[PDB]
């Protein structure tokens, strides 16, 4: 696990599409808002990205594009060319408030607010907008449809392939206790589902098998930060808490879980490991590379 | 960046954040200043408040919103509200009672309401409270209470309430010192004690916060610096001593001003020196170091 | 003494009437009950109001 001062608060990490091993990262709450693209591995700072605006959304837009939105609810993304270390910046729109979270349908790159502006592939013209308001979850769970998790933790079926604006759906505890902030929804089949509680519990869902709150827990301390899963084991996974903390819960195992990461530290930034982060509520520096 | 004030400036206030600055000058206009996350002051709007030039300024809690508080010689005092939507700031009210030219207007602390004070030629101190947080249009007039004839400063004490009683300290003319306290329910200010040996013309007075001690500082921009420690003790129930004195100015202390914590006071002067300066464990105060200009 | 002013507060006297000396039998004083229409009017008038209200600090007849 070797670990590497930024000296910078990290708020993004993607292994790259390209194992986990071209890192990419967007740091945001800096004087000029940043991110690195080829860093580090070693120095490799080949896009440190100088950049206005900060990362809302962020996709690697191909093995040579980066996709992103940027602080005010603006959308930035460039073209990852890394052969001649320079690139075009592809998106810039300009009040698409920000956004919650990221989602994606291929290749309309769907999210939610905390309104809904549906750009996509080269669409460049905001072709789709339900805008309806929000009282931050948001996925694909079929194309195209979505459903928005309000910070009453509210989530809602609704779409963007046939016309109409309300939802056509509705997940949603007994009592609406925690905000919207980390849900979960499988690759094993997209029908399954389930959510982190920002006490420290789950909050497992069935489309099918009913409505039901199928799993909660007990055993976080914080909010619900972001979750580690294997790319391809999708049973595997582990757990972690809005400090910035990580509590293996050893889901291809059966209840085991531990006092997980280097820990301790402060929070940790976003999502993706293949082959790595599972980003706290908080968004710290934090860094290791020893995924497998 | 020129203040774009035509004429000059009598005042500048920190927002809460400490991100926005105000501004008023004779040229009858508040400015309103962002703080860009790109660092460079930008103003964000300036407008012609009133008839006659603009003494003094300050911000209210941000609990409240985001209303700035003017005071002007045409004899008024302006409550203005921030319109995010925006000509930027609206006139919440006015208050017409000062018969005469104001020189100040102070916010009260956050625990206390909206509620300011104002002192005038009149030397009449007056307060006004908002008693429905909802209308801030609705302000009412609190107290008035009856000063001398000339200079006028007001400086509350920024304790917060609960664990201390409301006072404030008045500084008009002067080597003489005012300062006034809040009854139990008598609901009326007492003069509870003075600040002695203030020497020439009170330009400033400043209330230190009282953040962890439980003794409150007073400090007044003199033609000399003093520092005032007020002690309460339990019929009366006030002390003050005098901490400190310092002339290395030569000439008028036009501003003192306090930090955030209390830690580190700051006076101006004639000299174009600004001064900073640190409690000594002795509790004696030293000059940490001094910016010129 | 707030809660001595509210038993004397509730109790009225008559309406309606301006009965400031209704709370005089509370034995308080308000300046707010104090808080002049003719002195609004005025806008030498003023200086007699001044030394009527002088005269009653000095009576609340």
């Amino acid at each position: 696990f070797a670990a590497k001062f930024v000296s910078h608060k990290i708020s993004r990490t993607r292994w790259r599409p390209v194992q986990p091993d071209v890192f990419a990262t967007g740091s945001w709450d800096n004087e000029e808002n940043k991110v690195c693209v080829w860093a580090t591995s070693d120095p490799k700072q080949l896009c440190d990205i100088k950049h206005p605006g900060d990362v809302m959304d962020m996709q690697f837009l191909d093995k040579e594009r980066i996709v992103t939105g940027s602080s005010t609810g603006t959308v930035t993304i460039f073209r990852h060319h890394e052969n001649n270390q320079t690139l075009s910046v592809n998106q810039r729109w300009e009040q698409a408030a920000p956004c919650t979270a990221i989602v994606c349908s291929s290749p309309e790159i769907v999210s939610v607010g905390e309104r809904i502006n549906c750009f996509r592939a080269e669409s460049r013209d905001v072709l789709r907008t339900i805008d309806d308001a929000d009282s931050h979850g948001v996925t694909f769970l079929r194309t195209t449809e979505i459903l928005t998790v309000n910070s009453v933790g509210q989530l809602k079926l609704w779409d963007l392939r046939k016309q109409g604006n309300d939802p056509t759906q509705i997940f949603s505890v007994t009592g609406e206790r925690v905000p919207l902030h980390c849900v979960d929804r499988h690759p094993n089949q997209q029908h399954v589902v389930a959510t982190g509680g920002q006490d420290g519990m789950l909050c497992i869902w069935d489309v099918r098998h009913g409505k039901m709150p199928m799993s909660l827990l007990n055993a976080h301390e914080a909010e619900m930060w972001e979750v580690h899963f294997h790319p391809s084991n999708p049973d595997h996974l582990f757990t972690c808490s809005e400090d910035g903390s990580l509590w293996h819960w050893d889901a291809s195992a059966q209840l085991e879980i531990t006092n997980l990461l280097p820990s301790s530290t402060l929070s940790v930034n976003s999502l993706d490991v293949l082959g790595l982060v599972c980003g706290t509520d908080a968004e710290a520096i934090y860094v290791t590379r020893r995924l497998f | 960046i020129a203040a774009d004030h035509k004429d000059l400036i009598h005042d500048v206030s920190f927002d809460f954040h400490g991100r926005r600055m105000a501004t008023c000058s004779s040229d009858q206009s508040v400015k309103v200043w962002d703080k860009s996350e790109n660092g460079n002051w930008h103003c964000t709007a300036s407008w012609k408040t009133h008839s006659g030039s603009v003494w003094r300024v300050t911000w209210a809690h941000p609990e409240f919103g985001q209303v700035l508080a003017s005071c002007s010689f045409d004899r008024t005092a302006a409550v203005w509200e921030e319109i995010v939507g925006e000509s930027h700031w609206v006139k919440r009210t006015t208050l017409v009672d000062s018969r005469t030219s104001v020189t100040d207007v102070k916010f009260a602390p956050k625990h206390m309401g909206l509620m300011l004070a104002t002192c005038s030629a009149d030397g009449v101190v007056r307060i006004y409270e908002a008693p429905d947080v909802m209308n801030l249009s609705q302000w009412s007039l609190q107290h008035e209470i009856s000063c001398k004839l000339s200079c006028s400063c007001i400086s509350w004490n920024p304790s917060s309430s609960r664990a201390h009683s409301p006072m404030i300290a008045v500084g008009s003319d002067d080597g003489k010192v005012q300062i006034y306290e809040y009854n139990e329910n008598t609901r009326k200010y007492a003069k509870a004690e003075t600040l002695m040996s203030v020497s020439d013309p009170v330009h400033d007075i400043a209330f230190a916060p009282n953040l962890g001690r439980s003794f409150h500082i007073l400090a007044v921009a003199t033609k000399d610096v003093r520092i005032f420690t007020m002690k309460p003790l339990r019929v009366t129930k006030f002390e003050i001593h005098t901490v400190a004195q310092f002339d290395n100015h030569n000439s008028q202390v036009w501003r003192v001003s306090w930090n955030i914590t209390g830690t580190v006071l700051a006076s101006s002067g004639d000299d174009g020196t600004v001064r900073l300066w640190k409690a000594n464990y002795m509790d004696n105060w030293k000059c940490i170091g001094v910016l010129k200009g | 003494d707030v809660r001595s002013p509210r038993l004397f507060p509730s109790s009225h006297a008559k309406r309606t009437s301006s009965m400031g000396l209704l709370q005089s039998k509370f034995a308080s004083p308000s300046i707010s009950r104090i808080s002049t229409a003719q002195g609004s009017h005025s806008p030498i008038l003023p200086v007699t109001p001044w030394s009527v209200p002088a005269p009653l600090a000095p009576v609340i007849p």
